[PDB]
């Protein structure tokens, strides 16, 4: 029908959501922003329920069924209902027609990105667009939907019963990271660590052997090097790659008094030939491909949007599908028929992005801009939460993964979203065999919560530090 | 309407009441009923107040039933929820 | 040299500025900064020079010498020290290798920008850059060095004896903004102005007419007054009138009774068009892209210095060649001559980046990244004033427009700032003929003035209002 | 080499007098002079005291002048400065 959240203006949300909150009974007990969660969900049942089942069609609903009744009544509503405000569903949609060239790098390699692995600089643009989005059509109006520039958390606090159970998952994440960074040997990394803290002089006679031999890799070990070195610890090397050079063209070209100047000078180029094409390695190292397709959740459900052809008017039927999909644990298959059967033009379009099985390598990879159907829970945060025909519908509870994210995190309630993630997790492992599985769901919330995000609507994308060297108390 | 659907509710009650308390209650026929709904646009909550006979081994005994049904009729998937809230005989 | 303005933070600073001041002794009777300026300077001999002046070099050369004299010693120490501090030099030029990608817009497409108009975006893009760039760099260490966000002063004191000379000057500039026209009646804009407040009704019964009456071009006389506000009264009328409408659309609602709802309804979506249009109309305004056009000193600086290949170790000599060039008035010629012989090969490159001659419209359309021989004195003041191989010969005085900026505006000093800037001025009118001229330094001079600015190394971007709407008492 | 130099400056000192205080004394040779420069790396500071002889109409008469002479050695343009201080007779 019409979408009944009118607003334009933080001012004006906030005095919808202040009349929201008082004929809804809103409450944020458990939540850091909001919601109608008023008690932890026990989601113990499904776990002695994934060990009685037998099937693996039965396992995946009692997940379904467990990840929905987590995320039913734990949204964050003044966020979701900022996110499919009029004012923002116009300038978010209208934002795309504006900026169509500007995005090409992605938009129209779309098909492409379906099955291929995307390029390093279609990531940066994604990204770059993403916050230009943002900043363009002013969607910041709190901490909730800011874009975290700021610090990865080194201890995370939580409750003692399950400690032992988030060790053992970090142990399994760290363990996935080190398959995307490998397989280059340790010794030249230590080589390197040691090397840039200050001891340059062993940079004249390297212990590995010579400064320029090469491996399986057709190219200097030192480039992989500093390359595998700067993929574990960030980009800061490579200033000390300038730094720790004043040795370099010092001791060789300006130290007239101590080294040669002739079969001598011309090992400056030596090293920073290495250290050049170890940036080049690092641009386009998998751990950093990886991390570039990290996805920002609404600005790719809007593109979506964009790209199904929703306007400003077909999208309460939109909000109304996401809700209702929400609404009760409900299959892929179901979803898809839906999808088609709808007179809205938009479904078949929407299904026709799907691009499940049409993907070959690992999905860690997949470009965030692309859409499949379990990614559909992107934007069944934004816009499923709430139903804006009838926001009041809202209260029924409609669960979507990353509402999660909503949970507190700290010590006075015993960390719930911690306590959930986990709960997830062990279903999921007392159901399936994780090690199998590309992407665990549970530890990527976990991993989110690392990086400090406490709204699905932060940009955790400039973030500085490694998640997973943190620890658990 | 709604006489040809109260006596499912029964079975329903009865058959819910067998496991709930673990015993051989077999339906019999439904003697009184009170609905009361609460519509609104999409949102329905009927809840309906039953009095209804069952046999017990052989002889008839009479139950004062209670049962929720929230419904929600969706453009995509109309939801049914039925719920004994109270099974208590008269 | 090495650049011995040792500096990372503003307790280094501060010593290193009390200890220069004691040295050289430094004053601020004159000036909003502490300098050599210990006299205002007396420019009144140029003036009979230019009269009694014939050919047109001897002119230049005069007011070259007269700009020179004004800027000599007037110069904001403290602030200019800081501008080119080891610190503010290394994160400057490494902010720019850092962020290539958010500033691609018009940092890849510069070759194209030497000749032609650029687009909105690319100035938008560009200012933005550089208000990002003060914050990641921590520019800021007081008022004279921040980004300022208020609002164009209405109310300007300077002594009788110049007040005249002054309101001519704006009479100049006003007639110049104009030619923003090509002229719409005076009118419309009020009726828009009080329209806009809160006032639907008059939507039924406009004086000239009807609501859709079109003007010259034969365009919508409502959309042309909105377009025409917005210039003169912010971004902002575009909200603030069409929310004018909702409140009609509201009492079409009452009097849906007694009113059609036929021919009615569409005087709400007619209205709401010629909001469009007017959004329309405003974003090409070249009134909005002049106001973007205006540059960025520092980071101007900044850029032109990455572009020429200048590091923290060759930026010295760069130092040194502005002050020289600051030191005496010395033409283009000279400037280019020297610029390509020096050793150093940014000089070289540098020369390159000019782009004088090569437009064609009005210059105030170039955008503010564009390197040219009269935009190199933006330089100067970043750098010329204190040449950091050795800051002692700062007190010899070398001279750059913007330093004119650094003069008291205020009544206990009888504002030396706008006196010169006169002087400058009626020099130049001496010389020759403004109107025939392209830009008028003292003009830029005032208006930079006028906006509040009291250090070149001021942001005045942000500020709201019309400059040239000011009143001089 | 000076006494292939100096002499320059003398030329220098009449010319300026002839202008900035009326007159139009010719100039015949020099005799004495006494340099004091003060030199900071690239900041150098000489004055000179000339005594000149100079024709006035045809009659030869002699001049003790004064002269400041500024330069600053720099890397793109060395700057030369000189300043007619004091012109008076002897």
């Amino acid at each position: 029908m019409e979408n009944k959240i009118e607003v334009n203006s933080k001012d004006e949300m906030n005095k919808w959501f202040e009349e929201f909150k008082k004929g809804n009974g809103l409450v944020d007990t458990y939540t850091n922003s909001y919601s109608f969660c008023e008690s932890v969900p026990n989601l113990d049942r499904f776990v002695f329920q994934m060990a009685g089942a037998t099937d693996d069609a039965q396992k995946d609903s009692i997940y379904a069924s467990a990840l929905v009744e987590a995320t039913k009544f734990c949204a964050p509503i003044y966020e979701c209902a900022w996110a499919s405000s009029t004012g923002i569903v116009k300038k978010g949609l209208e934002w795309f027609e504006k900026n169509t060239g500007t995005i090409k790098s992605w938009d129209e390699s779309y098909i492409e990105l379906k099955v291929e692995v995307p390029k390093i600089e279609q990531l940066f643009n994604y990204q770059q667009a993403a916050l230009k989005w943002r900043k363009d059509i002013g969607f910041r109006v709190n901490a909730n939907t800011a874009a975290l520039s700021n610090k990865v958390l080194a201890e995370y606090k939580v409750p003692g019963e399950i400690v032992m159970s988030v060790k053992e998952m970090l142990s399994d994440m760290i363990r996935r990271r080190n398959l995307i960074l490998n397989p280059v040997s340790h010794e030249h990394v230590e080589w390197c660590r040691e090397f840039v803290k200050g001891k340059y002089i062993m940079a004249f006679n390297p212990p590995w052997g010579d400064i320029n031999k090469s491996g399986r890799s057709g190219i200097a070990l030192v480039a992989t090097g500093l390359a595998k070195l700067a993929e574990t610890e960030g980009k800061g090397v490579f200033d000390e790659a300038k730094k720790t050079v004043e040795a370099l063209n010092g001791y060789l070209d300006k130290h007239k008094d101590e080294v040669d100047k002739a079969s001598a000078d011309n090992m400056v180029t030596n090293l920073l030939k290495h250290v050049a094409k170890a940036q080049e390695l690092y641009k386009n190292s998998s751990a950093l491909r990886a991390q570039g397709a990290q996805i920002d959740t609404v600005f790719s459900s809007y593109y979506w949007l964009y790209k199904a052809g929703v306007t400003p008017e077909t999208f309460p039927t939109v909000s109304q599908f996401l809700f209702e999909l929400g609404k009760h644990p409900r299959g892929t298959k179901k979803m898809k028929k839906a999808l088609l059967s709808t007179p809205m033009k938009w479904g078949k379009k929407l299904y026709e992005l799907f691009a499940d099985d049409s993907f070959q390598q690992n999905r860690i990879y997949m470009h965030p801009a692309v859409l499949t159907a379990g990614r559909i829970s992107e934007m069944g945060v934004c816009f499923g939460t709430i139903p804006v025909a009838n926001p009041d519908d809202a209260a029924l509870g409609s669960g979507h993964t990353k509402s999660i994210l909503n949970l507190r995190t700290n010590t006075e309630t015993n960390n719930p979203c911690a306590r959930t993630i986990v709960k997830l997790f062990e279903i999921q492992k007392t159901g399936f065999n994780i090690q199998d599985m590309d992407i665990v769901a549970s530890e990527h919330l976990l991993h989110q919560s690392l990086v400090g995000k406490q709204s699905p609507f932060q940009n955790a994308y400039n973030v500085k530090g490694n998640a997973t060297s943190a620890n658990i108390i | 309407e709604n006489s040809l659907e109260i006596e499912e509710l029964a079975r329903f009650a009865v058959d819910e009441h067998n496991k709930k308390e673990n015993a051989l209650l077999e339906f019999v026929r439904v003697v009184k009923a009170k609905e009361q709904m609460h519509m609104k646009e999409r949102q329905i909550n009927t809840m309906y107040y039953l009095t209804l006979e069952a046999k017990d081994g052989g002889k008839k005994k009479l139950y004062e039933a209670k049962v929720w049904v929230k419904k929600y009729l969706g453009d995509f998937w109309k939801d049914n929820f039925k719920e004994l809230q109270e099974f208590k005989p008269v």
